[PDB]
């Protein structure tokens, strides 16, 4: 790699404070570009090994 | 080997070899570089990203 992209990673989603979702796969990270805050405008999933982002799917969690 | 040309002290085994023509060269890597490599590998587990302003809690790695 010539470059790295710096992103705030999220362990998972604590929906209603009731149901905890996390990614199935340890090769994928759930992230937002918005580094300076605990929550953000929109969310993405990419491999940790290369930056190839996509919107999360109900089947990733 | 600065010692062995100055005959003011009797030659020990490391100089007796050198007068016999055989030189042990400095170790290929010093224990200072071998320590920096080991700490580079231990620290490289807490290196969660190149924005390295503070170390990543190891309970997350």
């Amino acid at each position: 790699p010539g470059d790295f992209v710096n992103v705030l990673a999220i362990a998972g989603l604590c929906v209603n404070g009731e149901i905890a979702l996390t990614l199935r796969e340890p090769g994928l990270v759930l992230f937002t570009h918005e580094l300076q805050t605990y929550t953000a405008t929109e969310y993405f999933v990419s491999s940790r090994r290369m930056f190839e982002p996509r919107k999360p799917t109900v089947s990733d969690f | 080997y600065k010692r062995c040309s100055n005959g003011r002290s009797v030659a020990d085994l490391v100089c007796a070899q050198y007068y016999s023509g055989v030189m042990v060269l400095p170790g290929v890597v010093d224990a200072e570089k071998l320590h920096m490599y080991s700490a580079s590998l231990i620290g490289g587990m807490a290196l969660g990203g190149i924005t390295a302003a503070a170390a990543l809690p190891f309970s997350y790695a």
